[PDB]
């Protein structure tokens, strides 16, 4: 009923309905940049201050969740979190910090594996759960 | 051829799925059948079955003083030879030549297969009503405002005394359940369900019964044991009635109750049933008493001698627990059949644990909406 | 043959269940029935157990001396023999002959057996004692003025060897309370304070009466000693009337008032309804007075020494007690003589919570209005 | 008355505190004197006292078939009256009259009185070895080590880590000592000394044993009961000897051993005993047999007729009782000789408290001192 | 009279204490003895308690066809009856008559009691399971991860009721766990996985072999099944050699060889020893075959028929069972059959801190050197 | 005879007690700015004090509030609730409802939420009472 | 053995070995102070800031002492503190805060009430231990 | 197979880990140093910085040490408690006994301090070992 398997899912699902908000905020903010004196300037920087600052979460939770389903037995589930690892991995490697197009287009893409990694989780979830 | 009479009782003998097209030997099975079938051809002959008409193994009538069943079937020259559970008795040895028992067993118990093993998802808050888990969570969150209202506007003593008196509640309040849970877990755990006769006499939430009238009981009855002695006494004075009807009544009444209920019979029935459906039943107390079923045949024969060197030769080939094995577990509906807590005892507390961490980045989630853009946008 | 006269009283003159369908000394059951067929057996000779008219065991009329009951009967020759718990005493000696006692008694104090106490208002405390709590409460109050001098007195060293013996304390303190209370709950041992008529003499919370009429109370009223004269200056002075009319007056009044009410009887009639049902009384104390019940026979007889040599016999043998488990215990029905938490029991815990967050209330308020007002007036 | 021929067992009869400085009735003293004294009363004669020669009670020889003792004296013309404690007896019966008994009594148990509350200063550390203890004080001070270090050189991820594995810890830690302090608590709790014989018969750690002959291992013999029974196979299969000499040898046995030993003797002598010093012992088990002391007197006599009433006119006035209580309990060297955790238990942790805050003290002084002298002053 | 030949077996014959200062049938004692006594009884003969020669039961040579044993003795005439403890066989009642089975039996399995296991390096785990661990490793981590965002990701109301539902998941899980662990450390059951044939037959850890010469070797070697046949071809190729010499040498490997032996033997002689001392022996599991003890008579006999119905009327009576329970329980001597906690419990703890501590202070000791290095350098 | 409505009775009068003494302050601070209503300097900074510590003492109302609302309907006690949803909702209200004006109706608000919450205080206590005994 | 009044005197004992050498302090800082520009107004100053802050320890601690020894029965030893707290009272009455030769009376007398209780309270103690 | 010992052991080889990386940040600090001895400003602040870093890295080595003598003072060992005892009474001795002169031999002292400290932590290590299995 358990399995202690649901139990990843559904704290994959609830970090999840938190990186969809937030990679929302990243294409906004995109959205909002696209205009590109004083004013502006401070209008920029303080969103790119935030933006270069919320990098390491995604890194640790991504970790948490190879960790979680490595250790979970659900290896179906890690083959497809390990190219966006080796992905981030690259980015580390060399990452635009021309700098505008390939971000929003990364940025769309994550956010569109993000919303239907939750859909996976939750649908395993619930067949999890109802495998007695 | 040699004529054999027998009774039907299973799964001694029984009927082919379509005894309507049979005709011959063919038409029954059982482990009495292949027993004759070795007998035949230990002593080379050749035989016809046949069933007793009364439906009955034998017995006297204080009357008549004539045997019924098989056993007046063979002194009045109706049967040849009887083979089948007939148990072995100091009255049919005065009539009748038994063999050397094929098959040795005695009294024994049944109780309901205990699988019971399904909690309640919230099952951990049972130690103590919710009227206190309630009372626990508003006094948390009054606590906090208190605390929150006290480093607030006097910007410490009553931060100090808050703080202690909170102490010794959650002290008190976790000492208690865990207190009640352990002691919950701990008579739980210290009950021997029965490994014995005499787990029963000591005790009366279990009512053990037996049928309405046989040998069991009769065993029961003239018995010096202070045991039996007692359990009949209990028995006799047994109010509702442990006594019962033909054995499915006393089956089924020990299948829908829980562990409130047992039944004595025989241990050879009993090992048959539990390797039958719905697979609920067990036999765990050795056997109490010792007999055993025994082939008859008319006194002034020649078979009988004959015959217990056949039945002491498949005793020690083990052709006798072969055929044991082959129709009580091979035939079996049943192919066979901790400690520490499962998840299942826990589940609500992580539930309500995801529950409080998605409620929170809800509200952080709002709560930077809410700032930033009021702040900057607007 | 003889006239065995004797009264019916349970479990000594009982009739069989199928005493409508019997006639004759086959018909009555219990103790003196056994006792006199060994009597018979030793003696050897035929009876036919009878029974007494007016319902009495034996007395005398005040004015007319006549003799009422089973002595009536011997002394009157309308009898030969009374094997009934009959009780010994200087004027049936002085017209009869008796035997030595086959059973010796006395008065005893039948009572319901402890039932869970009120949940305890106060009860988290009684794992430990009064004296340790307090020492607790100076503890903490004590460790937190000394952490308040390590911040003023000093700006650390003070604070982490104070924090480890503090953690070691807290941690010890929690793990003794709820040892105890693990060990509280698991067991729940009952007790009561009477273990003697010392101790009702003493107290007068719950109360204890007798039979209106009998000789428990001619008893009473006489045996001028420090304890007995207080018990009967309490029944003669104590309001609702203590004093019944009939036994199982008292039992039912007992099982009603279960912890204000306590039956005094022969200890014989005690144990008995300790065995029977609802199995919602028992007996505490010992033997206060010593009485013993014995056969009768007319002064002028022949039995006399017989039966005072065979009641002599049988006590050596092991038998009176053989009867006695037999009529008492072995037909026992009393054979065999968790719960989840209750905020009663914690009841006290949330008292003080709420009162010392009040108070910290007040104290914070207090505090406010003193600072804020002297800093905004100055 | 008249002779009376008395036997020298306290405190029956005892002697006073100058017996050489006294000449007549008034040399003895004792239960039995006030009884001969008010039998005189009584009766109306004048009586004179003395001792058996063997020294006592009375008994045939398979080959002299003579009774000896106080019996022999009266048979024999020695004695007009015996007034002692002369247990009644079928033999006994058939040469002597016996009146009815003056004191009711039986077999009875006998163990040592608990006292045993002393508890070590530091048991709280008893659940645990201090092979224990000192690891987890060297991990606590070695934890709070690497934690300085990591929030020094490094101004947090380690600490996260450090953090959630000493909560780890420190949470198996308190968890085992808690269970097994709470293991050892209801272990010491579910412990029923002893109600009764089957107490001992369902045991076999705790010995007893009987005199090395009498009446009492008689009485075990012959016994058709399964409970005495046992106790008789087991003691014949004692090995060390259950059995013992003199009563002072059973006595002083279980005196010294705690709790290993019990002795099984009369009623009356273990009431004696547990009223005199030094008060380290104690009767509860019912008595098990049930028989009485009488005055015996020549068979031909007037004496027993007219003696008889008197015992039973004391009986019932309730003197025999007085003078028990005088010379039991009046005359006792000892008056009259829980659940919570005392104070004991945990003295220690209160100790080492103290200790950590005057060491804390000491050190806050120290280093204000060599920091505001070294600054402002040096 | 009659030649009463048996071999000393015990319980069945015995010599008794005082074996040298008697000659007679008086001599020796058991569980025969008494049978024969009921026998005689029955039959109303005399008889002369002789003993075998040859010390063996029966069995014929294989070249000379000669009878050793009891079974030379009647069938050469030597003797009369054989009331010993026989096996009955095929070969045998070919040659003579035997009775029905009087004790029925068959081969079980002798083991030692499961002793205190090692104390299970990781048994602090075992109270849980190891899913319920890795939730609660999971969600610390998550919950560390959800406070680190409300750090960053915003500025609280999320701290709160976090922080409130942590303690309340953290307190239910101290409580589950020091309550599971109380409940294991109280009560103690203790069980093996050994409860029948299939068992060892699956296994290999421990081992279980039969004496080299006797009737339970032949067996093993024959009976070809699926499970017998899987432990003979074991027993046929095991080292070292498993097979013994005689009883007492595999009990005594038994006893050396706590948890890694395992005897077989007859029923019998196993509740035997079960019961004798120094008591570490028991019997699981059931009675592999059937066979049955019965009395011996020559073919050509005239006991023959009034044995056979006696041994009947005894087995109805509900004496065998007595002489049973006298000469193995009664007799018996195991008739019984808390500490502290040591480091080996624990251990795990101590090595998981240690590692934790030494990864944080390498994570915080790296982080330094990157941090330090590129402030520096940067 | 505690029905886990006396506690929570006896919390939310705590709690009004010292909603009580805001009350009072508030009756009290603007009883001083009415007469009022470097001599400015000082004015100014008394007046900028009050209305910092008043605008530091609108969260508690809230909180309280629904706290006594979340209480009672958990309690299951409908015959108090239904008096408190009036507050709440005024309170919701005052969002898109809301200085020589302000005050003029101020006044008389505080001082009827003053006798509003102490009879509310009084009710829980009588509440508590007669639920404790039964 | 120990009667929970041992703890309630260990306590003050602990205690007042601090308050004994603060009182020692308060005498050090006076016969500093017997010297009566800037330096010496800077050194007297920085010592009567910490002298004007000690004083609530004071009262706290003797508020404790007063009320453990009216909670563990011991009245003889509580009418040997009274006059203390009588005296405390009247000083936050009215203090003087000419203020010198007082100050140190005072601060003498209480130094030796301190050191005397310091031993009425090891010895009643001791008594209380060994009262078996 | 435990004896207390192997855990202190360990313990003590963790704590010794953290003190061999000391010391060999204090031998490239002065390897440093050595090579060096706005730029002079920036070998100021540089300076500075390593300076004040060693000086926080005072307690650490006082605390270890005195941590490894008391736990094998409690653990009753008598074969190497001996051996860190000398390092203490140097410890003690520098108060009383202790920039182109103090490093001059700082430098052997700490190249034989780390030469100690690993032989120590390998004594440790191999101690723990044949402790744990007996």
């Amino acid at each position: 009923a358990f399995t202690f398997a649901a139990f990843c899912y559904m704290l994959s699902l609830v970090l999840c309905a938190a990186l969809i908000f937030f990679a929302i905020w990243h294409i906004i903010a995109f959205d909002e940049l696209r205009t590109d004196a004083r004013e502006r300037l401070r209008n920029i920087e303080r969103i790119c201050f935030l933006l270069r600052k919320l990098v390491l979460p995604e890194y640790s939770i991504h970790s948490l969740f190879c960790i979680m389903f490595l250790c979970a037995q659900e290896w179906l589930t890690l083959g497809l979190n390990v190219p966006l690892l080796f992905y981030h991995f690259w980015r580390y490697f060399h990452c635009p910090a021309d700098t505008l197009s390939y971000c929003q287009k990364e940025a769309w893409c994550k956010l569109a594996f993000y919303l239907l990694s939750f859909f996976y989780y939750l649908y395993c979830m619930i067949y999890t759960l109802v495998s007695s | 051829t040699v004529v054999v009479t027998t009774i039907l009782e299973s799964p001694y003998v029984m009927m082919k799925k379509n005894h309507e097209m049979l005709e011959g030997n063919e038409r029954y099975e059982g482990y009495c059948v292949d027993l004759a079938a070795e007998i035949a051809k230990h002593c080379g002959f050749k035989y016809k079955l046949t069933i007793v008409g009364d439906g009955k193994y034998g017995a006297r009538d204080a009357d008549t003083k004539i045997w019924n069943g098989m056993v007046g079937e063979l002194v009045y020259g109706k049967a040849d030879i009887a083979i089948a559970p007939l148990t072995i008795t100091l009255v049919r040895e005065e009539v009748i030549d038994f063999s050397k028992p094929f098959m040795s067993l005695g009294i024994s118990i049944m109780i309901k297969k205990p699988q019971k093993s399904k909690p309640g998802v919230f099952s951990f808050l049972d130690p103590l009503a919710y009227e206190i888990w309630m009372c626990i969570v508003f006094a948390y969150i009054g606590v906090s405002v208190v605390l929150f209202l006290v480093s607030r506007f006097s910007p410490s003593l009553s931060g100090r005394i808050v703080g202690g008196v909170w102490w010794f509640f959650t002290l008190i309040i976790i000492s208690s359940y865990t207190a009640n849970l352990a002691a919950f877990l701990t008579v739980e755990r210290m009950v021997s369900p029965i490994e014995s006769a005499e787990d029963l006499s000591k005790q009366t939430e279990i009512a053990y019964g037996t049928l309405d009238s046989g040998s069991t009981k009769e065993f029961f009855r003239r018995s010096k044991i202070a045991v039996f002695d007692k359990m009949w006494t209990y028995m006799r004075s047994a109010e509702p009635s442990v006594f019962v009807r033909t054995t499915a009544e006393g089956v089924a009444r020990v299948r829908k109750s829980k562990g409130k209920y047992a039944y004595l019979l025989e241990s050879t029935m009993n090992e048959y049933i539990e390797q039958r459906k719905p697979c609920d039943t067990m036999k765990v107390g050795g056997n109490l008493d010792s007999k055993g079923y025994g082939i008859a045949t008319p006194k002034g024969s020649s078979l009988g001698n004959a015959v217990n060197l056949a039945v002491l030769k498949l005793n020690e080939q083990g052709l006798l627990d072969k055929l044991k094995n082959k129709w009580w577990y091979d035939k079996g509906e049943c192919g066979s059949g901790t400690s520490a807590l499962s998840l299942s005892n826990v589940a609500g507390v992580f539930y309500i644990l995801v529950g409080g961490l998605g409620l929170a980045m809800l509200v952080a989630l709002i709560e930077f909406c809410y700032k930033s853009r009021a702040e900057a946008k607007r």
